[PDB]
DNA sequence: AACCCTAACCCTAACCCTAACCCTAACCCTAACCCTAACCCTAACCCTAACCCTAACCCTAACCCTAACCCTAACCCTAACCCTAACCCT
DNA sequence: GGGTTAGGGTTAGGGTTAGGGTTAGGGTTAGGGTTAGGGTTAGGGTTAGGGTTAGGGTTAGGGTTAGGGTTAGGGTTAGGGTTAGGGTTA
C-alpha cells in the first residue's frame, strides 16, 4: 500500500515470483516455505522453459517455417544431450522426429 | 512316434507300452484310433484332481490344553 | 509393375518430413462411442477428447511398430511377423 | 455402428503407411488382426480409465482433460490439448 | 467470466529475450503451457516427501536446489543451480 | 513420541482369522508393514488429486470408493468396494 | 446420564484401525479436511487385500508341510494369482526367488 | 562322463530351488565405496543398505539375463549374444 | 604406512563362478564367447545413479551415514521398491 | 572401522563333442501400373433435447468437545521347526 | 541325496493391565449444486463431387531350409595355494 513494487518481479526472474508462489501454495505440500524458494521455483524451472522455446524455431531454420510451431517444439527437445536426457514425461502433439536413417540403415555401411 | 517315446524310458525296443503311451498321446492318431485297444498296453499316467476333503487344516482345538 | 527399393524410402521420407493425420475422425468417434457403450449408455464425446484419442493411439502404434521393425531387423530378417509384436509386448510389459 | 461393423476399422493398405512412418518397409498377414486386438485392448483400458474418471467427477461427457490425465497416470504424459 | 490462468506473457518475454523478431504460435502456447504445469508438480512435488521423509515441514531455497539434481541431468542441473544462486544472491543483496 | 509405530497386531489378528494356529515370520512382518505403507500413500494420494481436479477439497467414502476401482483391477475392485460399503452401512446403522 | 454404551464389533466390524488411519491421513498434507466416515473404506479394502494375501501365502505354504509363512511362500503366492501379479508388478520382494520356468526349446526333446 | 543336456537342468533347478546369496558382500561394500568416493569423500555404510543393494542388483541381473535368453532363444538360437544385452535395453528404456 | 592395492576392487570378483551362478537361476544355459565384460559394465550405472541419490539425501540432512531408511527412496524414484531390508 | 586367527569351502586351468555359421535349390509369399466399378466419407446445412451459469435458502461439516477402550513387546517364555545321526533310492 | 526322528534355540503365542492419544454429536451455520431465465454445444438429417479404397494378374521377381568346413564352449581335475566366512577385542 504504497509503490507499485510487485512480488512477481521482487527478486529477478522473467516468471512472476510473486504469482508462481501463488501457485506454489497451490499443491497442498509443507507449510512454512522460506523466501529463496519461490526464488529457485522461478529460477530452475524457468530454464527448461526457455530452454525448448528458443530451440524450436532454429529446427523452423531447416523447415522454412521461421516462427515456432507446434510441430517444431518436440524436435527442440531432441536437438542437444542436455534437453533430451532431461525430459522423460513429456511428449508433445505433432513433432516430426529426426529421421535416424544413418549409415547403418543406409545400404550396409 | 512311438520311437521317440520309448528313447525317453531308455528302452531301444517297440513295446506294446510304447505304442500305447505314443498313440494316447497325439489328438489325431487319439481321434483315429479312439475304440482301438492295444493288448498288454495300459492307462495313461495321470492323476485326478479334488481328492483331498480338508484343503485349509484348521485349528479345531484350542493352543491351550 | 516392379519391385523397387526407392520407392518405398521416398515414401517413408515424405510421410516422416509431414504432420498430417492419417486415421479417419468419424469412424473413431463410432469405435470409441460402441466402446463406452459396453460399459454405460447415454454417453457423448467432444473433439478435443478424440483428437488426444487418437494421437496417442497413433503414437502407441507408431512406438510399437518401431520396436517391431527394430526387434525383426536384429535377425538377418527385413520383414516382421505377427509374434514379433506379442514379443515386444511381453518384453515391455504390457499383457504379462 | 455397433457390430464387427467398426472393430474391423483398420484396413491393410492404411495400415501400410502408418508402420512406414516409424521405419517399418515390410508387414506380413497376422499384423492386422494382432495390431487390431492390441488396439482394442489398450483402448479398453484407456476408456474405463476415463469412465471412472468421469464417474468420480459425476460427469457423462469424456474430456480432454480427462483423458490426459488418464494417460499420465497410466505412463504417458501427453502434451497439446488440455492443460 | 471466470478467467484461467495462462502463462502466455512471460513466455513472450522470454522468448523475445532469447531470440528477437520471433514468436509463439497457436496449439505451441498450449503445448508449453501444460509443460509448465507438468514441472510444476514434478519438482515442487519431490521437496514435500524429502521433508517430511526427515521429519520437517519447510520447503525453502535448499529443498528447491537439491530437486535439481534429482530432477535434472547432469549439466542443465548444474545450470539450473547457479541460476538459482545466483537469484537468491541478488535477492538477499537488495529488496 | 509422536507415534510412529508398526502394523503388527492388526496383521496378526487377521491372520488368525483367516487361518487358526499360523503366524508371521520375522522378515515377514517388515514386507507386510512396507506393503501397507507402499499402498496407504497411493490409495489416499490419488483422492487428493480427484478432488483437487474438480475444484473441491473434501475427500469422503465415495472419494475413496472411486479411487478402488482405479488402482484394483476388476474382481478384487468389486470385493473391497462392496466390502466398504457394507462396512459404512454398519457405521451408520449403529 | 449415559446407558449401556454397547459397540458392534470393535467400533465398525472391522479389526483394521481406525484412529491412526485418519490421522496420518489429516496431518499427511492430503487434504485440508477430512470426512468423517472415509478411512473406514480404507481401513476395510486394507483389511480386505491382507486377508488375502495371507490366505494365498498360507494355502501356498501348507504345500511344503509347513504351517510358517517365509518370504519364499509370499513370493510364490503373489507372483501365481493373475489379480495380484498386476498389481505388485513392480515389486521385488527381498529372499524370495523366481519362479521355476524352464523353456521347452531348453529340454531335450526329439 | 556325464552327456551334456541334463546336468545343466539340475544345477537349475537346484539354484532355483534355493534362496541363497551367490554374489559375496565385501567386495560389493568395497565397490560401492569407491563408487561414492567418487562425488563426495569421507563417506561410510551399513549392512542392510549394502544388503538391499545386492538385492536389487541381484534381481535386476535376473531379469535382464532372463530377458536376453527369451530374446535369443525367439531367433532359433540356444545362446544370447553380447548384442542381446544391448537390444533389450534399448527396447526396455534403459539407455 | 598403506597397504599397495588402493584399487578398491576395479569392477571384479564377479567373474565365472558368479555371473554363470546368478544366470542360471533366470534360465540361462550356455553362455557365448564375449556374454562377460559389458555385463560388469551394465551394473556401474545402477549403482551410479542409484548411490549418487543416497548420497544426496544424507548431503540434506546434514548427515553422513547412508543408512536403510535411505536406500529404499533412491530406488523408489527408479520404480524397484523393494521389501524387507529396508523397512 | 580396519585389527591378530580361521582352515575348510571357493577360484583358475584341460580335451572332446554339440553347436554356430555359410552355400546353395526351389517353391511360395509379397509390392504397384493403369483398367476395374460402385463408393466413400467430410465438408456445409441445417435443427435437434437438459448440460453447463444461476443462486436464494436449507439441514448437514468436522472442527475443541474430555469420560471409555484399546493395547505391544517384554513378559521372563514357549511353539513351532528345527540339524546330526540316521537314512530312500541314485 | 533328502525326510526324519532326538534335541535344544531362537522364535512364535496370550493376556495384564498402564494408561494416553484418537474419533465421536448437537449449539452453530454454512456457500455450492442444483434449478433455475439466458446462452451454450453436441447430434440428426440434408444435399455433390473427387480423392480414397476394394480387387485380378503378373513377374519368373526376391527372401528363404537341408548338408557340412570348424572353432569354440561344456565336465573333470584334485590339488593347492590364494581368498572368503566368523569370533575376538579395544
Amino acid at each position: 500500500r504504497a509503490k507499485a513494487k510487485t512480488r512477481s518481479s521482487r527478486a529477478g526472474l522473467q516468471f512472476p515470483v510473486g504469482r508462481v508462489h501463488r501457485l506454489l501454495r497451490k499443491g497442498n505440500y509443507s507449510e512454512r516455505v522460506g523466501a529463496g524458494a519461490p526464488v529457485y521455483l522461478a529460477a530452475v524451472l524457468e530454464y527448461l522453459t526457455a530452454e525448448i522455446l528458443e530451440l524450436a524455431g532454429n529446427a523452423a531454420r531447416d523447415n522454412k517455417k521461421t516462427r515456432i510451431i507446434p510441430r517444431h517444439l518436440q524436435l527442440a527437445i531432441r536437438n542437444d544431450e542436455e534437453l533430451n536426457k532431461l525430459l522423460g514425461r513429456v511428449t508433445i502433439a505433432q513433432g516430426g522426429v529426426l529421421p535416424n536413417i544413418q549409415a547403418v540403415l543406409l545400404p550396409k555401411k | 512316434l512311438a520311437g521317440n517315446a520309448a528313447r525317453d524310458n531308455k528302452k531301444t525296443r517297440i513295446i506294446p507300452r510304447h505304442l500305447q503311451l505314443a498313440i494316447r498321446n497325439d489328438e489325431e492318431l487319439n481321434k483315429l484310433l479312439g475304440r482301438v485297444t492295444i493288448a498288454q498296453g495300459g492307462v495313461l499316467p495321470n492323476i485326478q484332481a479334488v481328492l483331498l476333503p480338508k484343503k485349509t487344516e484348521s485349528h479345531h482345538k484350542a493352543k491351550g490344553k | 509393375r516392379y519391385r523397387p527399393g526407392t520407392v518405398a524410402l521416398r515414401e517413408i521420407r515424405r510421410y516422416q518430413k509431414s504432420t498430417e493425420l492419417l486415421i479417419r475422425k468419424l469412424p473413431f468417434q463410432r469405435l470409441v462411442r460402441e466402446i463406452a457403450q459396453d460399459f454405460k449408455t447415454d454417453l457423448r464425446f467432444q473433439s478435443s477428447a478424440v483428437m488426444a484419442l487418437q494421437e496417442a493411439c497413433e503414437a502407441y502404434l507408431v512406438g510399437l511398430f518401431e520396436d517391431t521393425n527394430l526387434c525383426a531387423i536384429h535377425a538377418k530378417r527385413v520383414t516382421i511377423m505377427p509374434k514379433d509384436i506379442q514379443l515386444a509386448r511381453r518384453i515391455r510389459g504390457e499383457r504379462a | 455402428k455397433v457390430l464387427r461393423d467398426n472393430i474391423q476399422g483398420i484396413t491393410k493398405p492404411a495400415i501400410r503407411r502408418l508402420a512406414r512412418r516409424g521405419g517399418v518397409k515390410r508387414i506380413s498377414g497376422l499384423i492386422y488382426e494382432e495390431t487390431r486386438g492390441v488396439l482394442k485392448v489398450f483402448l479398453e483400458n484407456v476408456i474405463r480409465d476415463a469412465v471412472t474418471y468421469t464417474e468420480h467427477a459425476k460427469r457423462k461427457t469424456v474430456t480432454a482433460m480427462d483423458v490426459v490425465y488418464a494417460l499420465k497416470r497410466q505412463g504417458r504424459t501427453l502434451y497439446g490439448f488440455g492443460g | 467470466r471466470s478467467r484461467k490462468e495462462s502463462y502466455s506473457v512471460y513466455v513472450y518475454k522470454v522468448l523475445k529475450q532469447v531470440h528477437p523478431d520471433t514468436g509463439i504460435s497457436s496449439k505451441a502456447m498450449g503445448i508449453m503451457n501444460s509443460f509448465v504445469n507438468d514441472i510444476f508438480e514434478r519438482i515442487a512435488g519431490e521437496a514435500s516427501r524429502l521433508a517430511h521423509y526427515n521429519k520437517r515441514s519447510t520447503i525453502t531455497s535448499r529443498e528447491i536446489q537439491t530437486a535439481v539434481r534429482l530432477l535434472l541431468p547432469g549439466e542443465l542441473a548444474k545450470h539450473a543451480v547457479s541460476e538459482g544462486t545466483k537469484a537468491v544472491t541478488k535477492y538477499t543483496s537488495a529488496k
